[PDB]
């Protein structure tokens, strides 16, 4: 039984708590602005890879 | 006295009428005062945080954060010892914007 | 091991803690060094082996 | 008994038993035998003070707790890992992180 | 890592409590005791 | 009862000790004798009842 | 010892022994009410007294 | 306050232990002032004297 100090969830698995904690600075409003650009960016073809037409 | 109440700021006790706080009865034995404007506190020992911070309008979050590292410090049996702030996980804008939408009902 | 049993001194990251605590600052910026200080340095754990 | 000098080991469990004596009721309401329970939760809001609770030291706080959600907060968030470990025993999760709880839920148990 | 795991067994004898893990019974009875490979081969050589 | 701050028991003595609750029964005992019912009054929000015991 | 038969759990879930659940006080509730004046004084005269009170 | 170190301290949590650390802290603060280590009430046949 492994317990981080954010959050105070409890794991079983010490690599699974580090995980944790990396999911887990500065202004709340800068994070905010990340996020939703990160959003807005996250899922155009130009960060994506992977009959007719004479 | 309308005019005077918007700039003075007020006692830390003024405050809890707001969040419909009150010192409770047990306390007025013990010298509380001493306790809420010299020992709980913010601006922790680990230093500042980014979390632990609060906008310079609307510091009337000040009183309140007294009030209940007043009452954690105080209810648990031992020497009432000195508390600080350990971060408040949204920011002083987002709680007392929390704070406001309360009191945008009665 | 045999040099952190002899040894004299004595390792606490509190020293820091202590000082940094009483720089000064003005907590509307974006950012003030001494958050940023005792995050990279994040000295809470000994383990100094 | 607050207000005055009494032995606190034995002035509260005394007060656990007459808070708990006072609890039931045994109505006369109309076609049914109706039982009005109050937990010791209402109690708890009004400030008497707990003695061991999740698992916890006996005796943990004191009865200088505000009688409200001041004093409710306080002790709650003095304990609050040890309840979070509690939480996880008898298995009560869901994988939504709570930032209060974490993985451990609230709303079935409480 | 300092951690906490979630036990089973319930006993103290000094205080007469019953607790959570045996993680912290121990400590608590320790409160009541203060207060009142070829690789390998060559190492080893 | 344990005491967290003294790491110790109580020495307050317990039951068989106090002139309050032995005299209590005993004048409830021989207020009421051998009739069979035994507690000397009744609390009622519609009034107090008494034992009809002569003394 | 009577009142120790129907209170088995419960006196020592407020005396720091056993963790204080629900349950338990509201059967302590239960055996609260369901009982009488002559069950009063027979848990009185069960216990004894040692020499200083009488 | 170095095993309490050990203690992460993000995961506070009240044991006894945790009262009485703060017990003992606050009777060393009582017993490091300077005046109540030579005061004692009570005469010794020379004071009175």
């Amino acid at each position: 039984g492994y317990q981080c100090h954010v959050c105070s969830a409890v794991l079983f698995s010490p690599l699974d708590l580090d995980a944790h904690v990396a999911s887990h600075l500065t202004s709340s409003e800068i994070q905010r602005h990340i996020t939703e650009f990160i959003s807005s960016w996250q899922n155009h073809p130009i960060v994506q890879v992977s009959k007719t037409a004479q | 006295l309308a005019g005077k109440i918007m700039l003075q700021d007020v006692n830390t006790v003024q405050l809890a009428r707001v969040v419909n706080l009150a010192v409770p009865d047990t306390w007025m034995s013990l010298d509380f005062d001493t306790m809420f404007k010299h020992h709980v506190k913010l601006l922790p020992k680990d230093g500042r945080h980014l979390n632990t911070d609060i906008p310079p309008r609307m510091g009337w979050l000040r009183a309140i954060l007294r009030f209940l590292g007043a009452g954690m410090a105080m209810t648990a049996t031992g020497v009432a010892v000195d508390i600080y702030l350990e971060d408040i996980h949204g920011g002083g804008r987002s709680l007392g914007q929390r704070f406001m939408t309360w009191m945008r009902q009665e | 091991v045999l040099l952190q049993r002899i040894s004299p001194l004595q390792i606490d990251p509190t020293i820091i803690s202590n000082t940094m605590s009483t720089v000064s600052e003005s907590t509307t910026q974006t950012l003030s060094p001494a958050s940023s200080i005792l995050g990279k340095l994040r000295p809470s754990n000994s383990d100094f082996s | 008994g607050v207000h005055d000098g009494l032995q606190w080991q034995r002035w509260i469990r005394y007060s656990w038993a007459l808070c708990c004596a006072f609890s039931r009721q045994r109505t006369m309401t109309g076609e049914s035998v109706g039982y009005l329970q109050y937990p010791m939760w209402s109690f708890v809001y009004w400030g008497l003070p707990l003695v061991k609770v999740f698992g916890s030291d006996p005796w943990i706080f004191s009865w200088y707790m505000p009688t409200g959600d001041l004093g409710m907060y306080s002790w709650i968030s003095l304990i609050r890992p040890l309840m979070t470990r509690w939480m996880v025993a008898n298995g009560y999760v869901t994988d939504k992180c709570s930032p209060v709880f974490g993985n451990a839920d609230y709303r079935k148990c409480f | 890592p300092p951690t906490a795991s979630s036990g089973h067994g319930y006993q103290c004898h000094v205080c007469s409590a019953v607790l959570f893990s045996p993680l912290d019974l121990d400590a608590h009875v320790a409160s009541h005791g203060l207060h009142g490979d070829v690789e390998n081969r060559k190492t080893a050589q | 009862l344990y005491d967290p701050v003294l790491q110790k028991y109580d020495e307050i003595p317990g039951l068989s000790h106090n002139c309050p609750l032995w005299c209590f029964r005993e004048i409830c005992r021989h207020i009421s004798g051998p009739l069979p019912d035994r507690a000397p009054y009744l609390y009622l929000s519609a009034g107090v009842f008494w034992l009809m015991s002569p003394r | 010892s009577m009142i120790l038969t129907q209170f088995g759990p419960f006196i020592e879930s407020i005396s720091g022994i056993t963790d204080q659940s629900n349950d338990v006080f509201e059967n302590a509730a239960k055996a609260f009410s369901m009982f009488t004046r002559s069950d009063v004084y027979k848990a009185l005269d069960e216990i004894p007294f040692s020499e200083d009170a009488m | 306050a170095h095993v309490a170190s050990h203690g992460l301290h993000g995961n506070m949590t009240l044991t006894s232990s945790e009262i009485q650390r703060h017990i003992t802290e606050f009777i060393s603060s009582w017993q490091n002032h300077p005046i109540v280590q030579v005061s004692a009430d009570v005469e010794n046949r020379k004071t009175a004297q």
